[PDB]
């Protein structure tokens, strides 16, 4: 990814927290270093190549220092619950094409003027219950969206048997009617998908979508056959792929900007972010001011990352150290 | 057979016998041609000058 | 130092982007031996009997398949224990084993010591029959390497109050103008900016030079700079001549000798120099020149076979005095040596190697160690400057004043665009520069061990 | 690293051995699959992008299948033991400069005509012993070889004390005589060094040398002051770097050769070996012969690199699997 | 002293060095100190805060930082992105002598 | 400060700050007048805002 | 002693501490004044010509306020120790000229290119022990250096005995081998001297030296006999001769910058500091910031010198006053 900088941003990974400069042996170790006077602050980090230290923070020129949790940075996957509106009819209406249109705004491009429409069709028959209809519709949706041919993942279709309103019975183009032996299906959930990601070339994006229904003649009048309502998401996309591209960008500030450019004549940067983990973050904003005419500020950002075990143990001890060292009182998330 | 510079990335390489395009791609002699007479401009109805 | 940096030429660039060049090398090879095995595959120890005591076959292990079928290869004793390959290499991982038997008339075999790790091998030819012969042999290929370099930036500034615009000086004591040599000089100028200007230009050229020469890098092997500026960006400090050259062909001696020096120079010359281009001019101080004299002297002392005659040497000489009719003058210096096989050793003493300001480590033998330091900056010819000063074409240096109501520097009394409310001015000046040493192996440098830490 | 091939070579990492094609969940996993008739053999490996099957080995066109340990690929570092030849004198001469010359071949260039000499000098005094002489020689050697300004780690200097002839103590440009207290030193070892390695750019190479002594005047006659005896190597260079360069090359036959040629527009191959692990190898050589006129042999080989744990487990199991599947009788490590 | 590009304080009897200057002791260009932060007066003794600027990771020995060490001025390096003011210039004056009858 | 990319000026006698940077500022005013709104009818859905 | 200024430095002497403005009777007397709100701080010092007041310190614009004791401004006279290196020999070798050479670095010209070499020589005899060498070498050094012929006091030669090992017996050009009757002398220490000082005309400076040695012959080997090693000093040049010029310079801001140029026609300034006493110092650095657009700082210093004999009583009382008046927390020394 590329981000907007307030004149600079540095990133440092905190894999292990040590208590001395001598204990820095492994490439992810880190120490918050400050003096008893509480006048400056810096971090001693262990790099693939030797120890390094961050720019020194004047503890009187700190603008804000807040630790975000990992939950805050996980993109929630918006999901709808699609049904048929009991005002038109609580059951399918035979001979009518129950079409369903799914619009996609940020398709391959990145604008809202780059749209993409995929469809799902079901023609109803007499004796067709609602469960049978939802089954057939989810199946026709998968075959058109979750196929082995579409260049990109678009949606995750599911089914919910009212006997178990929690479990989201999944569906894919391989799934067949017989694999769905329930009779109390009551909705077609449609959830956005994690798009593919490659470090430093494909930012973590999503394709948002709205389900648009179509008309059916029920008693002589063209009427919409369903109602799409958003429900509280239940699947979140972690920040591993996000911190990783952050590093990729913020490590070209300390180091090389010619990443892989002239392939054999390059500086290969070694990165410590695992894109399969879950990091908390600790961003600290500060500035430097000069002497007696260079009073203009130079705001400079520094952020730290640390894996999350679920209880934020790594970052909590991290800042507890920074607070014992710098007098600050950052809050232990 | 050592590093002269500090960021010297390449090393003197050597092979015997039958070669492969892999041998040539491992010594940086195979590159993909860029089709310059080809360009996909994604299509849309651009309602921005309206 | 200025004359030193002017000994080198400049190459104008068009950017402040890292540049890289191609490094060509050498081709002829010898392949080290990994192991040898008996006919039964058993390993060959060093305290072992001969191997091919008839024309028995055995196995040679190598770290690469460099040898073809039917080729004869030889070890360190060439032409005495030939080795004919009895097939193609049965690779064991990346190691290549070969079946081999002894050619020539060898019928006692090869001793084990001639088959141990590290032994060097080579190809000789592929011998074949003249009737019913089948294919044999192969060929080989290689590839080159490259290297990099980068740049540096420097700033300076000096603030002065506005009242210094046309301020006259009383000249109670004579007013002085620091020079580059370090010599104070008496100046008549009564204005204060005359001298401010001089010192600013002076200190900036001193800035530029100390960088081009003593530039030291702050970069890491992971590619990271580690000294962060005031903005928070990284300070991208390059490396200087001495840092760039002292990575190759550098010795750190506690005791200097002509044996040490003449071996180094000759081994290097037999390897790299033709017999007609072994004239090595050495730069150093005058304390090293004395040390060269003392060493050349004792060597010549041991030249007992010859009797050295004041007639030819004129060590002691006759001068005209009034205290005597035959007045004598004694004294000599050895300023050059001439080793065997085309090696000439001359000296070129520069005072740069004697500067007592820059060099603060003192030799226990009376002086600054940097004078006890012998360097050969150009070992041979190159068709190119190996060492040059890099200059961006246009983006070389900048000048800027942020002042208030009067500018002492320019002597402008009113300001249409004021920077602040203060009777004051401050000059800002910037410059960009770089230095390049293509081949550090073409720079020999003897250095006292006290001069590293 | 470019190598020689018998018209092709392939590599597949056995990071875990399964028993079915249905257990290939994680990447690196692999199984050997062979008919019950034992006419063909192939391997199902789990690629990061899914699953694959190696070419099929006709068990009656098998040339040689051998397993190689890791000890056989770990380059053994050449040592040189250095001492004073008791023939000239068992002790130093009190006014002679004891110069040592280490001639290096295959310095930066590829050839033996790429020569390079480093020295070590010790002018000896009256009360000097052999211990003191060896100490000072090591310091002189380290300050010129084990320094922090030489572009290459040429050698590794050591010292041995007769009290512990098994323990070698290092000597760097920073070492000082005060750190060397023992008065019984009898030799100076000089090893090679693992040179810098770069996947696909800088193959694992070395720089060998010969300690060539200079003459001293002992009784008015030029005589050499020492002898350079080779001893049994003690340190090794593990094969992790070799296997990774082999994988980097062998994944350009069944994959992308434009590894980075044109940087943004590439295909990033995901190599599976850890250059910091020791692998144990298995190379099966075999060929393909066609029909009536097409009798020429297309010879082939494929390599399997599993991990080692001191004992050669993870390959004896792999070997047992291939042996029971194809009937081949491969020797265990 | 100076492990991990850590800072420390050089005390002096004079304010001769500007902030953003590299100063070198006796072992020149082996241990470069980057003056960061203008001098703080401790009377007439000037105290600077410094940072090692040669990739140093092990620091500087306590023997290179004892009384008497000579310190010269190398240059004032800056980044190429948003660089603020560093450096300064210096002056000196002569003396005289006297005789009688 | 000491150089301006927008114009290409490499040094100013009238510098604004010591930092090596540059900033551009633009400012304009504007206005629209409808003399009579009653001559403009707009039939709007109640979802945009009621 | 021209010093560098951060836009200005002022100095106010404190010979007595008072509680009110009505107690300021004798000059040098001083009192700190601050409103009960602790928004401003200023000092009322009794000048020789009447009461006077310092600039005003905006108490929320204080940058640093620190004190300095007398013992942290006294230049410690550095001193080497010269001996016989027991390696060459622990006793003088008969017939050899022991020519010591003291090189002087900053002699007249204020530079390192201004060098000056004084010497000392001794010829050794058979029965000459090390004690006899040390004294005879000392007398030789004293004659050459302790010259009142010399325009400058360069060095002080002293001796030490194994009996005392701390008591340093002095060796002036007046002494003679009969005055030094001890038989156990160990070394020759050499202090650097205080030079002559004149406020406004001759600033406090020193001449630094190192005792180099020349070569003797021992066994046909040119070898240095001595080892000069710095020793922990014992004597210091007190502060008074330095504060005196501090205020001689920091008074020309408050007052007359022509401190005598047309001698009869001048404003003679009365300076309260005694250049023969010791003083602790107290610097308060602050700045003046203006209104809407005039934010460009103007940094300022307020130096304060209080005689502190023995315990730092005066300055401690002064600090308690400023901290009680301004609510600051300056540390007492």
């Amino acid at each position: 990814m590329v981000i907007s900088i307030n004149q600079v941003r540095q990133l440092y990974v905190a894999k292990a927290l040590k208590a001395n400069t001598a204990a820095l042996t492994t490439a992810g170790d880190i120490v918050p270093k400050a003096d008893t006077a509480k006048t400056t602050l810096y971090f001693q980090s262990m790099s693939p190549a030797g120890i390094v230290a961050s720019d020194k923070i004047n503890l009187k020129h700190v603008l804000y220092a807040k630790a975000t949790p990992s939950e805050a940075l996980a993109h929630k996957l918006v999901r709808y619950s699609v049904t048929l509106d009991a005002d038109v009819s609580a059951t399918p209406v035979a001979g009518q094409n129950y079409i369903l249109r799914l619009a996609f705004r940020q398709y391959i491009g990145l604008s809202e003027e780059d749209q993409y429409f995929k469809y799902g069709e079901v023609i109803a028959r007499s004796g067709m219950t609602a469960s049978d209809f939802y089954k057939k519709m989810a199946i026709s949706l998968a075959k058109n969206l979750e196929n082995k041919t579409e260049s990109t993942p678009l949606v995750n279709i599911y089914l919910i048997s009212a006997a178990a309103a929690s479990t989201d019975v999944p569906v894919t183009s391989a799934t067949k009617e017989s694999d769905l032996t329930a009779t109390d299906y009551n909705q077609i959930i449609i959830e956005e998908t994690e798009q593919p990601w490659v470090l430093g070339m494909m930012p973590q994006a999503f394709i948002p979508f709205t389900p648009q229904f179509l008309t059916i003649t029920v008693d002589g009048e063209d009427r919409l056959w369903g109602v799409a309502t958003v429900v509280t998401p239940t699947k979140t996309v972690p920040d591993g792929h996000l911190i990783a591209d952050l590093e990729y960008f913020c490590m070209g500030a300390r180091g090389d900007i010619y990443r892989g450019m002239g392939y054999p004549n390059i500086i290969k940067t070694t990165y410590l972010v695992d894109p399969g983990a879950v990091y908390d973050v600790l961003d600290i904003h500060y500035f430097y001011t000069g002497s007696n005419e260079s009073v203009q500020k130079s705001e400079k950002t520094i952020t730290l990352v640390a894996v999350d075990d679920g209880s934020h143990t790594a970052m909590n001890a991290l800042i507890g150290a920074i607070n014992t060292a710098s007098g600050l009182t950052i809050a232990t998330l | 057979a050592g590093k002269l510079g500090k960021f010297q990335m390449l090393g003197f390489q050597h092979w015997k016998g039958l070669t492969s395009d892999n041998h040539l791609g491992a010594i940086f002699q195979q590159a993909p041609q860029k089709a310059t007479n080809l360009m996909v401009q994604l299509l849309a109805f651009y309602r921005g000058k309206s | 130092l200025d004359t030193f940096l002017n000994s080198f030429p400049t190459r104008e660039f068009e950017d402040d982007n890292e540049y890289y060049w191609d490094v060509i090398g050498s081709s002829r090879r010898n392949i080290p031996l990994v192991e040898a095995r008996d006919e039964n595959g058993v390993v060959v120890a060093a305290n072992a009997a001969n191997v091919g005591v008839g024309t028995s076959p055995f196995y040679l292990v190598f770290p690469e398949d460099w040898f073809a079928d039917g080729e004869v290869i030889v070890g360190n004793l060439n032409q005495v224990y030939p080795f004919r390959i009895l097939g193609d290499a049965r690779m064991e991982g990346t190691n290549a084993v070969y079946k081999v038997e002894l050619m020539g008339g060898n019928t006692q075999g090869v001793p084990a010591e001639r088959l141990q790790q590290g032994e060097r091998f080579s190809i000789e030819f592929a011998p074949v029959e003249k009737e019913l012969s089948r294919k044999v042999g192969d060929v080989r290929f290689t590839s080159p390497v490259s290297m990099r370099n980068e740049w540096t930036t420097i700033r300076i500034q000096h603030k002065v109050a506005g009242n210094k615009l046309n301020k006259k000086l009383a000249m109670g004591i004579p007013m002085v103008r620091n020079l580059e040599s370090g010599k104070q000089v008496k100046d008549t100028a009564n204005m204060w900016m005359h001298y401010v200007d001089w010192e600013v230009e002076l200190q900036f050229d001193e800035y530029k030079n100390n960088a081009m020469a003593w530039g030291t890098s702050n970069r890491n092997l992971n590619g990271e700079y580690m000294n962060f500026g005031k903005s928070g960006n990284a300070i991208k400090t390059g490396a200087g001549i001495f840092e760039q050259t002292e990575v190759a062909n550098t010795m750190y001696y506690n005791t200097f000798s002509l044996k040490l020096l003449e071996d180094a120079l000759y081994e290097l010359s037999a390897s790299k120099l033709a017999m007609d281009d072994r004239l090595f001019v050495i730069k150093t101080g005058e304390r090293g020149a004395i040390q060269f004299h003392k060493e050349v002297l004792k060597t010549v002392s041991g030249w007992t076979t010859f009797v050295l005659d004041n007639n030819s040497t004129r060590v002691v000489e006759k001068v005209q005095s009034r205290l005597h009719s035959n007045a004598l003058s004694a004294g000599f210096q050895f300023v050059e040596y001439k080793a065997p096989n085309g090696v000439r050793v001359r000296l070129d003493v520069d005072p740069f190697y004697d500067d007592p300001v820059r060099n603060k480590i003192l030799h226990p033998m009376g002086g600054v160690a940097f004078s006890y330091r012998y360097d050969i900056w150009y070992i041979g010819t190159m068709d190119q400057p190996n060492i040059f000063k890099c200059k961006i074409k246009g983006d070389n240096e900048y000048r800027g004043y942020q002042w208030g109501i009067r500018n002492p520097f320019t002597g402008q009394k009113g300001n249409p665009y004021m920077s602040f409310d203060e009777d004051s001015a401050v000059i800002h000046r910037m410059a960009t520069l770089g230095v390049c040493v293509l081949d550090p192996t073409r720079t020999m440098s003897l250095i006292p061990a006290i001069l590293q830490g």
